[PDB]
C-alpha cells in the first residue's frame, strides 16, 4: 500500500464463487436454489468466459443414437486417463452425466435433435461401447458446433433466477485465509478502482485453465491460471500440472480450434503423401484415437518430413469428402472459422491444422466432493476448510494424464453442481459468517501497488512473450531430460526478471496494463510449477511424453501377466499425482507425490478398472 | 515497409476534467497479424500500454471486442485490417454508449435489459429436473437457428438510432431477438407473458425498421426479422404455434 | 406508466450522468449506409411535407396574400422552364418516395424482406420508381406544352 | 490499508422481484395495427389524387393526411422529445405540441380548402408554370 490510497469495501456472503463459466454458474444456480446468499466474482462478463468457445459437445450415455451405458463411458474415462485418474471421481462424473445433461436440456439448452425428437449425439475421440470391446460410441451431445456457447448462455440465463448477486469485471487478487481456513476473497473492481473483500463461509475456485503459459494455444487471453496462482499463494500445492493437453487440430497459423467433432462426423487427418496416416498410428480408432495419441501422431509425421504446407510444418484436416448438407448442419461454426482465418472453403479444400495447447488436467487438488486438499504422507488428504474448487482450474482428478473429449463441459457442470449439493449438506444455518483477521488482504494490495507503479526496465509484455516462447520450446509435446532441465533453468531466471518489471499505466480505473501484469505473475506461478514437475517425471503417460523414458512406469509391468510379479514400491514407479508446493516470493518449488485413488465410490454399483496397456 | 495508421478514440476518466480525443498510431502490417485486434494488441504492447479495450476469445465467439471500426460496429478479432495504407482506419467505441475508458463502454443497461426478458426456459407444469428430456422436433428446434447464435456483443443495438436516443425505454434489437428466441421455443409455455412485458409503445414498437441491426451484425444474424416477428405477434396478426404432440413411445 | 426495466433504465442514465461520463460518438462517426440514410430520408420527406402543409394552410390564412397572387408573383419572375420543372420534381419526389418506401417499411413491420440483399434491392427499387415517377409527372406534361408551342393545327 | 467500510451490492435488475404487481395491460398493439392499415389505405388515395381533383379529394386528403400526420409527428416527438435531454416538463410541453400541431394543420387545411384554391387546384397552378 506504501505509495497510494486504496478504497476498501467489505461484503458478507454465504458463498463466494471465483468464476462464471460452466462450473461457476452451475454452482451459483445450485446454491441460490438452496437458499444461500451467493456472490459470483468474475473478471469478465460471464458469457465471455471460455466455456463459450467450446464446440464439440458434452458426453452422456443418453443412448439417443443406439443403446449405451454410463459404465461404458466410465471405462473410456478411466482408460483415457492412462490410470492417473482418481476412479471415485471418474465414477461420480459418469454416473451423473445423463442427469446433468438432461437438466441442461430442461434449462432450455437448444440441443440439436434426432428424428425421434431426442438429443442428437455424435462420435468423438477415445470412446467406445462395451468396456472397450464393442464399436465406436456416440455419447457426445451437442448444439451442433457451438455446444459450449449454447450451454454457457443457457446457464447464464438461468443464473438470473437464483437471485445470485454478480460482481462483473472484478479481478480476484487472493484468497482470504485465517489459520488454514478460507474466509473469503479479495478482488479489484475495474470500473472504479475500488478494492473489495468478500467475507464468506465458503469459497469456490472455478477460474479455468492456464493456456496462455504457452506461445500458441486455443484458449482465451483470460486463461492465465489465476485460481491456481491464488491457491499457490494460499499455501496450497497444485496437482499434475505437467499434464498439458495438446489438441490435435488447431488452425495452423493462428491457433483457433477446429473441433474433434469434425473427425467424429467423418473427417480425417492427411499427411503430405496424401495418406490417411492415423490408420498406422492407431489401426482400431484411426482418427478418433485419444487426444494425446493423435497429437503425437501428427508431431512425428512433421518430424519425419511428411508435413504439409510451404514449410512442411503442419498437416491437413480433410472434411470436403462429407456432404455439404452435413457440414452446414453438423459443423457450421468451424465451416466459418476456417473461411475467416485460413481462407478455406471446408467443402472443397482441407484445413491446415497442427497440435495446439488446449486443456489443463492439472490444477487444484480436491477429493471427489470438490473440496480442496493438502497432502502429508502421514496424515494423508486433509481438506482445506471453507474451500472448494471445480472445472478446469481443479484436479479431482477426473482426467488424470489425458482428458477425454466432451468430458470437460461435463466435468464442470457435474462438479459445479456437486459443490452446491455438498455445501447444502455440510453448511448449516447456526454457523455464522467468519469475521476477517486483522490486516486481511494487505499484502494483496501491496503487490497491487507495486505492480501498478512498477519502475523496472523489462516491460510486462516482453517477459510474458519469452515465458510463452520458452514453455513452447522445452515443455512441448515431446520432452527430454536435458531440454527440460535447460528450460527449468530459463524459467527460474524469468521468475527473477519479474522483479525488473515495467508497467506504464498508473491508473486504477479499468487498467488493462495492471491486470495483464497481475496475470503474468500468475502465469509464471503456473508455468514454473508445470515445467519442474515435467522435468522430474521420468516416464511417458498420457499427454506427458518423455523420449528418454518412453514407457509408462506402473507398480507392475501391466504388459505381462500380473501374478508372478512383485509390487514396485511407491518411490520407484510413477502412477502417482505430482504435487508442487511453491513459495510465491522466492519462486522455489518442492515436490511430493500422492497415491492415485483406485477404488470406486461403491463396488456394488461398479467395479474398478485395473491398469492395462493403453492402445487405441 | 508497409505502414498502416489507426485513429483511436481515447478517454481517461482519472485526468482532471478530461475530454475524449483521437490518437494516431502507426503499425507495420508485416510485423502484425491480419485482424484489427492484432493491431490494437501490438500497439498496446509495443507503444502504449495505457491503450485499453476488451478482448478474450481470438475467434469471434466471446463478444468482448465489440467496437466501431471504419464506421461500422463489428468485432475487432475477425474484421481484417484494411491494407490500403493511404487510408487511416478510425476506431471508436460502441456508438452512443457511456464510456468508462478508451474503447471500453458501460454495458450494464444492455445486460439489465437482457435480464428483463427472463432468458430461461419456463413451463406451466413444474418438471422433475434430472428426470427426462423434453420432446422437440427437428423442425421446431430449427426455428432457434439464427437466434441462439447470438454472442450478446451489442453491435446491433449500438448501431440502432432508436436505441441511441431511447436506450432507457426501447429494449433494442439484441435483447428483442433473444426475447423472441424464448417465445418461439416450443418447449416454452410463457409465450403469452413474454409478449406482455413488451406490449407498451416503447419496449418493442419504437423499432422504426431502420435495418442497421441486421446489416452490421458480425455473426450474420437478422434481428430486424425477429423484431418484425414480435410486432406481428403483438398485433395479433400471428400466433405462436402449439407444440407438436409428444409421441407415446417417447 | 413504465415497465420495471424502464424505471431501472432511467436510474441507470441518471447514474451515468452523475459519473460525468462522455457518450460515444454516433452520427458524426457511423458509416452512411442505405439502411439508415433511407430511414432518415423517409422521415425528412414525411416531416418536410407536413411542415409544408402547416406553413401553407396556416400561412395563407394569417397573411393578407393568397395562393393565386403568390403564383402570379413567381410567374412574373420569368425564370427558366428547366429550373421550374426541377422545383416540381423536388415536390413530387418527397411524395413519391415516401409513399413507396412507406409500403416497404410496412413489409419490414411484418418481417417481410428483412435480409440484406432484399433490404438493398428494396432501397434501390424504391429510390428508382420514385425518381422515374417524379420525372414522368414533371416531364410528360411539359412535353405536351412543347407539342402545343410548335404544332400542326 | 484495509480500514474499509462496508459496501452495498451493485445495481442489478431482479427480473422476478420486478414481476410482483406488474399486471397492467396497456397494449399498444391494436393502435400500431390501425396506423399501418391507415397507411396502406392511403396508398391508392395518392394516385387517385393525381387523376381526380376538386373540393372533395381536397377534403379526403385534408382528413387522411391530418390523421396520418398526427400519428407520425407523435412518434417523431416521442423519439426526440426526451426527458433525459430536455428535463421532464419541456418534454411534456413538446408532447402537447404534437396535438397543437395536428389541430393547426387541420384548421389550416380546412381554411385553405374553403377560402382558397384548395389542395389539388393549388398543385395544378404550380404545374402550369
Ligand atoms: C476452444 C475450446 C473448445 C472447447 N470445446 C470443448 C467441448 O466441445 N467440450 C468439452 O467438454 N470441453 C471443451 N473445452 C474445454 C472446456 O470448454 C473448458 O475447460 C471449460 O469450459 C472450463 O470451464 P470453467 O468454468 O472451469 O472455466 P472457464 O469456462 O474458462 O471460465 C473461467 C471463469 O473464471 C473467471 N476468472 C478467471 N480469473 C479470474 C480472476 N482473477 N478473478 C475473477 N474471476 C476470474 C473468468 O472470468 C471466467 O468467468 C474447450 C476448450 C477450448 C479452449
Ligand atoms: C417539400 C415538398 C412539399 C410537398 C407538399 C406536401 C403535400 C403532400 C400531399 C400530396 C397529396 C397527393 C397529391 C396529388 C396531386 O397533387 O395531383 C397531381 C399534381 C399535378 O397536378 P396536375 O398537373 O393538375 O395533374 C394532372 C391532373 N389530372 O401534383 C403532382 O404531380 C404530384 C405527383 C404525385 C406522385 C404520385 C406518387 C406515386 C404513387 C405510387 C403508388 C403505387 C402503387 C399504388
Ligand atoms: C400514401 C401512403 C403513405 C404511406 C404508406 C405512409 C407510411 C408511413 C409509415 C409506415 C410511417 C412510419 C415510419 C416509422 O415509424 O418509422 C410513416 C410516417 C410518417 N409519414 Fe407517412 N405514409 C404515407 C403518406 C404520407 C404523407 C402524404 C405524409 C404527408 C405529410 C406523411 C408523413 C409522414 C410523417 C411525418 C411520418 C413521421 C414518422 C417518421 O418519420 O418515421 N406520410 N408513414
Ligand atoms: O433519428 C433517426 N435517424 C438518425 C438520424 C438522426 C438525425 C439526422 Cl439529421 C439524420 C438521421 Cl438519419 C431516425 C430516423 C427515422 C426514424 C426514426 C429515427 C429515430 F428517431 F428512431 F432515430
Ligand atoms: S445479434 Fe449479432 S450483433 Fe446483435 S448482439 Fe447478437 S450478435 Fe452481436
Ligand atoms: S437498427 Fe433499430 S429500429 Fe429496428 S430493425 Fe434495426 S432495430
Ligand atoms: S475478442 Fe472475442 S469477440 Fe473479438
Amino acid at each position: 500500500s506504501n505509495i497510494a490510497q486504496y478504497k476498501v469495501i467489505d461484503h458478507a456472503y454465504d458463498v463466494v464463487i471465483i468464476g462464471a463459466g460452466g462450473a461457476g454458474l452451475r454452482a451459483a444456480m445450485g446454491l441460490g436454489e438452496a437458499g444461500f446468499k451467493t456472490a459470483v466474482v468474475t473478471k469478465m462478463f460471464p458469457t465471455r468466459s471460455h466455456t463459450t468457445a467450446a464446440q464439440g459437445g458434452i458426453n452422456a450415455a443418453l443412448g439417443s443414437m443406439n443403446p449405451d451405458d454410463w459404465k461404458w463411458h466410465f471405462y473410456d474415462t478411466v482408460k483415457g486417463s492412462d490410470w492417473l485418474g482418481d476412479q471415485n471421481a471418474m465414477h461420480y462424473l459418469t454416473r451423473n452425466a445423463v442427469e446433468a445433461v438432461t437438466e441442461l436440456e430442461n434449462f432450455g439448452m437448444p440441443f440439436s435433435r434426432t428424428p425421434e425428437g431426442k438429443i442428437y449425439q455424435r462420435s468423438f475421440g477415445g470412446q467406445s461401447n462395451n468396456y472397450g470391446k464393442g464399436g465406436v460410441a456416440k455419447r457426445t451431445c451437442c448444439v451442433a458446433d457451438r455446444t459450449g456457447h449454447s450451454m454457457l448462455h443457457t446457464l447464464y440465463g438461468n443464473s438470473l433466477r437464483c437471485h445470485c448477486t454478480f460482481f462483473i469485471e472484478y479481478f480476484a487478487l487472493d484468497l482470504l485465509m485465517d489459520k488454514g481456513r478460507c474466509v473469503g476473497v479479495i478482488a479489484l473492481c475495474l470500473e472504479d478502482g475500488t478494492i473489495h473483500r468478500f467475507r464468506s463461509k465458503r469459497t469456490i475456485v472455478a477460474t479455468g485453465g492456464y493456456g496462455r503459459a504457452y506461445f500458441s494455444c486455443t484458449t482465451a487471453h483470460m486463461n492465465t491460471g489465476d485460481g491456481t496462482a491464488l491457491a499457490t499463494r494460499a499455501g496450497i500445492a497444485l496437482e499434475d500440472l505437467e499434464f498439458i493437453q495438446f489438441h490435435p487440430t488447431g488452425i495452423y497459423g493462428v491457433g483457433c480450434l477446429i473441433t474433434e467433432g469434425s473427425r467424429g462426423e467423418g473427417g480425417f487427418l492427411v499427411n503430405s503423401e496424401g495418406e490417411r496416416f492415423m490408420e498406422r498410428y492407431a489401426p482400431k480408432a484411426k482418427d478418433l484415437a485419444s487426444r494425446d495419441v493423435v497429437s503425437r501422431a501428427e508431431t512425428i509425421e512433421i518430424m519425419e518430413g511428411r508435413g504439409v504446407g510451404p514449410e512442411k510444418d503442419h498437416i491437413y484436416l480433410q472434411l470436403h469428402h462429407l456432404p455439404a448438407e452435413q457440414l452446414h448442419q453438423r459443423l457450421p461454426g468451424i465451416s466459418e472459422t476456417a473461411k475467416i482465418f485460413a481462407g478455406v472453403d471446408v467443402t472443397k479444400e482441407p484445413i491446415p491444422v497442427i497440435p495446439t495447447v488446449h486443456y489443463n488436467m492439472g490444477g487444484i487438488p480436491t477429493n471427489y466432493k470438490a473440496q480442496v486438499i493438502k497432502y502429508t504422507k502421514e496424515g494423508g488428504d486433509k481438506i482445506v476448510p471453507g474451500l472448494y474448487a471445480c472445472g478446469e482450474c481443479a484436479c479431482h482428478s477426473v482426467h488424470g494424464a489425458n482428458r477425454l473429449g466432451a468430458n470437460s463441459l461435463l466435468d464442470a457442470v457435474v462438479f459445479g453442481r456437486a459443490c452446491s449439493i455438498n455445501i447444502k449438506e455440510e453448511l448449516k444455518p447456526d454457523e455464522k459468517i467468519p469475521e476477517l483477521p486483522e490486516g486481511a488482504g494487505e499484502e494483496s494490495i501491496a503487490n497491487l501497488d507495486a505492480v501498478r507503479y512498477a519502475n523496472g526496465d523489462v516491460p510486462t509484455a516482453e517477459l510474458r512473450l519469452t515465458m510463452q516462447k520458452t514453455m513452447q520450446k522445452h515443455a512441448g509435446v515431446f520432452r527430454r531430460g536435458d531440454i527440460l532441465a535447460e528450460g527449468v533453468k530459463k524459467m527460474m531466471d524469468l521468475f527473477k526478471e519479474l522483479k525488473r518489471l515495467k508497467t506504464t499505466d498508473r491508473s486504477l480505473i479499468w487498467n488493462s496494463d495492471l491486470t495483464e501484469s497481475l496475470e503474468l505473475q500468475n502465469l509464471m506461478l503456473n508455468a514454473t510449477q508445470t515445467i519442474v514437475a515435467a522435468e522430474n517425471r521420468k516416464e511417458s503417460r498420457g499427454a506427458h511424453a518423455r523420449d528418454d523414458f518412453p514407457k509408462r512406469e506402473d507398480e507392475y509391468d501391466y504388459s505381462k501377466p500380473i501374478e508372478g510379479q512383485t509390487k514396485r514400491p511407491f518411490e520407484k514407479h510413477w502412477r502417482k499425482h505430482t504435487l508442487t508446493k511453491q513459495d510465491p516470493r522466492t519462486g522455489h518449488i518442492t515436490l511430493d507425490y500422492r497415491p492415485v485413488i483406485d477404488k470406486t465410490l461403491d463396488p456394488a454399483e461398479v467395479d474398478w478398472i485395473p491398469p492395462i496397456i493403453r492402445s487405441y | 515497409k508497409r505502414i498502416k495508421t489507426f485513429e483511436i478514440y481515447r478517454f481517461n476518466p482519472e485526468e482532471p476534467g478530461a475530454k475524449p480525443k483521437l490518437q494516431k498510431f502507426d503499425v507495420d502490417l508485416d510485423k502484425c497479424g491480419t485482424m484489427v485486434l492484432d493491431a490494437l494488441i501490438k500497439i498496446k504492447n509495443e507503444v502504449d500500454p495505457t491503450l485499453t479495450f476488451r478482448r478474450s476469445c481470438r475467434e469471434g465467439i466471446c463478444g468482448s471486442c465489440a467496437m466501431n471500426i471504419a464506421g461500422e460496429n463489428t468485432l475487432a478479432c475477425i474484421c481484417n485490417i484494411d491494407q490500403n495504407t493511404s487510408k487511416t482506419t478510425k476506431i471508436y467505441p460502441l456508438p452512443h454508449m457511456f464510456v468508462i475508458k478508451d474503447l471500453v463502454p458501460d454495458m450494464n443497461l444492455f445486460y439489465a435489459q437482457y435480464a428483463s426478458i427472463q432468458p430461461w426456459l419456463q413451463k406451466k407444469t413444474k418438471i422433475n429436473l434430472g428426470e427426462k428430456q423434453q420432446y422437440q422436433s427437428i423442425k421446431e428446434q430449427e426455428k432457434l437457428d439464427g437466434l441462439y447464435e447470438c454472442i450478446l456483443c451489442a453491435c446491433c443495438s449500438a448501431s440502432c438510432p432508436s436505441y441511441w436516443w431511447n436506450a432507457d425505454k426501447y429494449l433494442g434489437p439484441a435483447v428483442l431477438m433473444q426475447a423472441y428466441r424464448w417465445i418461439i421455443d416450443s418447449r416454452d409455455d410463457s409465450a403469452a407473458e413474454r409478449l406482455a412485458r413488451m406490449q407498451d409503445g416503447f419496449s418493442a414498437f419504437k423499432c422504426h425498421t431502420i435495418m442497421n441491426c441486421t446489416k452490421t451484425c458480425p455473426k450474420h444474424l437478422n434481428p430486424a426479422r425477429a423484431i418484425g416477428e414480435i410486432k406481428m405477434l403483438l398485433t395479433k396478426m400471428k400466433t405462436k404455434p402449439a407444440p407438436l404432440p409428444t409421441p407415446a413411445n417417447f | 406508466e413504465k415497465t420495471p426495466i424502464q424505471v431501472w433504465g432511467w436510474d441507470y442514465l441518471m447514474r451515468q450522468r452523475a459519473l460525468k461520463r462522455p457518450i460515444a460518438p454516433h452520427l458524426t462517426i457511423y458509416k452512411p449506409q442505405m439502411t439508415w440514410m433511407v430511414s432518415g430520408l423517409h422521415r425528412v420527406t414525411g416531416c418536410a411535407m407536413a411542415g409544408t402543409l402547416l406553413i401553407g394552410g396556416v400561412g395563407f390564412s394569417v397573411l393578407p396574400l393568397d395562393f393565386t397572387t403568390f403564383v402570379e408573383f413567381i410567374r412574373g419572375l420569368g425564370i427558366p422552364w428547366v429550373i421550374l420543372d426541377t422545383f416540381k420534381f423536388i415536390i413530387a419526389f418527397p411524395i413519391a418516395f415516401h409513399t413507396l418506401n412507406g409500403i416497404r417499411f410496412i413489409g419490414f413491420d411484418m418481417a417481410k424482406g428483412t435480409d440484406i440483399p432484399s433490404i438493398y434491392r428494396g432501397a434501390y427499387l424504391v429510390l428508382g420508381l420514385a425518381a422515374l415517377i417524379s420525372l414522368a409527372v414533371v416531364v410528360y406534361p411539359r412535353w405536351e406544352r412543347h407539342k402545343k408551342a410548335t404544332l400542326p393545327t | 490499508t484495509s480500514a474499509a467500510v462496508t459496501g452495498a451490492a451493485p445495481p442489478q435488475f431482479d427480473p422476478i422481484a420486478a414481476e410482483k404487481g406488474f399486471k397492467p395491460l396497456h397494449s399498444h398493439g391494436t393502435l400500431f395495427k390501425i396506423e399501418r392499415y391507415f397507411a396502406a389505405a392511403m396508398v391508392p388515395l395518392i394516385p387517385a389524387a393525381y387523376f381526380i381533383h376538386g373540393r372533395e379529394m381536397d377534403l379526403c386528403l385534408a382528413l387522411a393526411l391530418t390523421l396520418h400526420v398526427h400519428w407520425g409527428v407523435w412518434g417523431v416527438v416521442n423519439d426526440y422529445g426526451r426527458p433525459f435531454v430536455l428535463g421532464d416538463t419541456l418534454a411534456a410541453a413538446v408532447r402537447v405540441g404534437a396535438y397543437i400541431f395536428t389541430a393547426c394543420l387541420l384548421a389550416g387545411l380546412l381554411y385553405f380548402n374553403e377560402h382558397d384554391v384548395g389542395l389539388t387546384r393549388a398543385f395544378e397552378m404550380v404545374w402550369e408554370l
